[PDB]
C-alpha cells in the first residue's frame, strides 16, 4: 500500500511523455514543410525549431520529474 | 483590316474574327483584352496556335517573327509541367488566359 | 541570389534585379517567395506587394490584377494590368467607389451583373488595406 | 472556382474591372495616364 | 487507503500534461509554416503565438495544480 | 473504498483536460496559419477564434466540473 | 467493491471526453482556415462546421452518459 | 472483485471513444477546408464525408459495445 | 483478483481503439482534401483510401484481439 | 496479486498502440496529399511511405512486445 | 503490494510510446508531403526527416527505459 501505490503511481506519470513525443515530431515536421517552402533554413526558421522543441520538452521534463518523485 | 483584304480572297472561308481601327490610336492592354475575350468566347477550343507580328529592331530594320502559344488548357499540363507543384487545374485556366493577353499586347506593341 | 522582374504594360520597375524575398497577393491568400523557392504558378488578386530589397529598406506597391511566376531555377517575374505605387492613390475617392459598388450589388439580380459589381467591391475594399 | 467563375466571367473580364477601379481612384496629377491606358479602339466583325 | 490512493491518483493527473505538450508542438508548428509564407515575424504572427501557447500551457499548469493538491 | 476510491476517481477525470489542452493549440494554431494568408485579422478570423476557443474550453468546463464534484 | 470501483469507473469514462475537446478545435480550426481562403462565412463552411461540431460533441455526449451512468 | 472490476472495466472501454470523437473532427474539418477550394459541395466531397464519418464512429460503436458488454 | 483483473484488462486494451478511429479520420480527411485538388477521384487517391484505412485499422483489429483474449 | 496485476498491466500496454494506429493514418494521409500534388507515385514518395509505415509500426511492435511479455 | 505494483507500473509506462509512433507519422508525413513540392529530396529535407524521426523516438527510448526499469 505504501510501497505499492508509489510503484503503480510512478507508471501513470510516464503517460505525460506521449505529449512531448508527438509534440516534437510536429515542430520538426512543420520545419520540414517550412524549409520546403524555402530558403531561410539556417537562422529564423531552423533557429525557431529549437524554441519549439524546448517549450514542448518542458512539459516532458515536468512529467519526468513527477515519475521520479514517486520512484525516489 | 489590312489582313482581311490582303490575305482574304485566298482563305475567305477560313475566317474566325476580324479587327478594325488598329494603328489609328496607339494600342493598349485594353485592346489586347478585347482580343483575348473574343478568342475565348468563340466555340473554338484550339489545340495550339502561333502569333505572327513585326518585331522592332531599328528605324529601318525589323523582322517578321513567330511565337507559339500553348494556350490549350489540356496542353498546359505536360511531362515538363511535372517539375512544378502547388497548382490547380482551374488556376491555369486563369494564368493561361492572362499570359495570352500579354503576348497579344506584346506583339501589338 | 534570384533575378526579379516586376512591371506593368505602361511602366517598368525591376529587370533581373537582385532581391531576397517577395510577398504577393495571390488568389490563395498571400504567398511568400524566398531565394530558392519551389516551382509554383499563382495568379494575382487586388492587394499589397512587398519587395524585400538588398539593403534593409523595403519598397511596397499596390496591384489590380495580373500574374506571378517562380521557376525551376532561381528567377522570379511578376506582372499586373495596372500597378501603382502607394504614393499616387487617393484615400478619399476609394470609399466613394466602394459605397457606390455596395449599392449596385442589391440592385442587380442578373448572375452576370452580380460578379461584375462584386469584383469592383473587392478592388475598392482592398484600397483601404494599405491607405 | 471563385464567384466570377460559374457566373460567366473569365479572368480577363476579372482583370479588366480590377484595373478600372484603380484608374477611377487616381487623383488629378496622374489622370493623364488614364487616357493613354484603357484602350477600346478595337472593332468586332462577325460575318 | 487514505494515503495510498493519494500517490497513484496524483499520477493519473500527470497525464493531463499530454495535451499541453502536444498542443505546444501545434501552436509553434503552425507558426513555423505561418512565417514561412511570411513576412510579419516580429508582431502579428509571433505575438499571436505567445497568446496561443499561454492558452495551451494553461491546461498544463491547472493540471499540475490538481496534481500537487493530491500530494501536498 | 468509499473515501479511498474518491481519490483515484477525480484523478482519472483530470486527464480529460488533455483534449482541451491540445484543442486550444489546434484552434489558435490555425488562426496563426490563417492571418498569415491575411488580412482579415481584426474581426472575422480572430473573432471566430474566440468562438472556437470557447467551444474547446467548453469540454474543459465540463471535465473540470467533474473532478471538482468528486472532491467536496 | 460495489461502492468503490464505481467511483474509479466514472473517472476513466471522463477521459473519453478528450476526443471531443480536441475534435472541437480541429473542426472549428479548419473552418478558421477555410474563410482564410474566403468567402463562404455564414454560407456553406460555417454552416457545415456546426454540422461538424455536432458530430464530435455527440461522441462526447455518448461518453458523458457513461460517466453519468456510473454516478447515478 | 467480480462485481467491482467490471464497473471499472467499462470506464476504460469508454476511453476508446476518444478516437471516434477526434476522428470526426479530423474528417468534418478537411471537408470544410476542401469545400473552401470549391465547388464540389453535393454529390462528391460531402458524399464522401458520409463515408468518412462511417468509418470514424465504427471504431466508436465497437467501443460502445465493448463497454455495453461490461455492464449488461 | 484472478477473476477481477481479466475484466479490468479487457477495457484497457479497448482504449487502443482511439488510435485507429482517428487514423481513419486523418486518412479519409486527407483524401477529402486530396480530391478537392482534383481530378483522379476514382483510382489513385480514393483507391488508396482503403489501402490507407487497412494499415490503420490493422492496429485496431490487433488491439481488439488482445481485448477479446482477456475475455475468452 | 502476482497472477492478477499481470492482466491489469498487459492491457495498459495495448494503449501504446494508439500512436502506431494514428501514426499510420498521418503518414499515409500526407502521402495521399503528396501524391495528390503529383507525379512520382511509383517510387520516391510512396516508396518513402513504406519507410514511414515501418518507423511508425516499430513503436507499435515494441509496445506489443511488452504486452505479450506480461501475458506469456 | 511489492511484486504486483511493478507489473502495473511498466504497463502504464508503455502508454508513453503513443507519441513516439504518431509523431514519427507526423514528421515522415511532412517529409512525404514536403518532397512533393520538390526538389531537395536526396539532400537538405530528407536529411532533416532523420533528425525528426530521432527526436520523436528520443521520447520513445526514454519512455522505454522506464518500462525496462520497473520490470528488471
Amino acid at each position: 500500500i505504501d510501497t505499492a501505490a508509489k510503484f503503480i503511481g510512478a507508471g501513470a506519470a510516464t503517460v505525460g511523455v506521449a505529449g512531448s513525443g508527438a509534440g516534437i515530431g510536429t515542430v520538426f515536421g512543420s520545419l520540414i514543410i517550412g524549409y520546403a517552402r524555402n530558403p531561410s533554413l539556417k537562422q529564423q526558421l531552423f533557429s525557431y525549431a529549437i524554441l519549439g522543441f524546448a517549450l514542448s520538452e518542458a512539459m516532458g521534463l515536468f512529467c519526468l520529474m513527477v515519475a521520479f518523485l514517486i520512484l525516489f | 483590316d489590312k489582313i482581311r483584304s490582303i490575305l482574304h480572297r485566298t482563305h475567305s472561308d477560313q475566317f474566325l474574327v476580324t479587327f478594325k481601327e488598329v494603328g489609328r490610336r496607339p494600342p493598349t492592354f485594353g485592346d489586347a483584352s478585347v482580343i483575348a475575350l473574343e478568342l475565348l468566347n468563340s466555340g473554338y477550343e484550339f489545340d495550339e496556335g502561333s502569333i505572327i507580328f513585326n518585331r522592332f529592331r531599328s528605324v529601318i530594320s525589323y523582322k517578321t517573327e513567330e511565337k507559339p502559344i500553348f494556350s490549350l488548357d489540356t496542353i498546359s499540363s505536360a511531362e515538363s509541367m511535372s517539375i512544378y507543384d502547388d497548382i490547380d487545374a482551374d488556376v491555369l485556366r486563369n494564368y493561361q488566359e492572362y499570359s495570352l493577353a500579354n503576348i497579344i499586347y506584346y506583339s501589338l506593341k | 541570389q534570384m533575378s526579379f522582374t516586376f512591371a506593368s504594360p505602361t511602366q517598368v520597375f525591376f529587370n533581373s534585379a537582385n532581391v531576397r524575398q517577395v510577398d504577393v497577393p495571390t488568389q490563395t491568400g498571400a504567398f511568400g517567395i524566398l531565394a530558392a523557392h519551389v516551382p509554383t504558378l499563382q495568379v494575382l488578386r487586388p492587394g499589397l506587394v512587398v519587395v524585400h530589397a538588398e539593403d534593409g529598406t523595403t519598397s511596397k506597391y499596390f496591384v489590380s490584377s495580373g500574374s506571378v511566376t517562380v521557376n525551376a531555377d532561381s528567377s522570379v517575374q511578376l506582372l499586373a494590368e495596372e500597378a501603382v505605387t502607394l504614393d499616387m492613390l487617393d484615400l478619399g475617392a476609394a470609399k466613394a467607389n466602394l459605397e457606390k459598388a455596395q449599392s449596385e450589388l442589391l440592385g442587380a439580380a442578373d448572375e452576370a451583373t452580380r460578379a461584375e459589381i462584386q469584383i469592383r467591391i473587392e478592388a475598392n475594399e482592398a484600397l483601404v488595406k494599405a491607405l | 472556382v471563385a464567384y466570377w467563375r460559374q457566373a460567366g466571367l473569365s479572368y480577363i473580364r476579372y482583370s479588366q474591372i480590377c484595373a478600372k477601379a484603380v484608374r477611377d481612384a487616381l487623383k488629378t496629377e496622374f489622370k493623364a495616364n488614364a487616357m493613354k491606358t484603357s484602350g477600346s479602339t478595337i472593332k468586332i466583325v462577325k460575318v
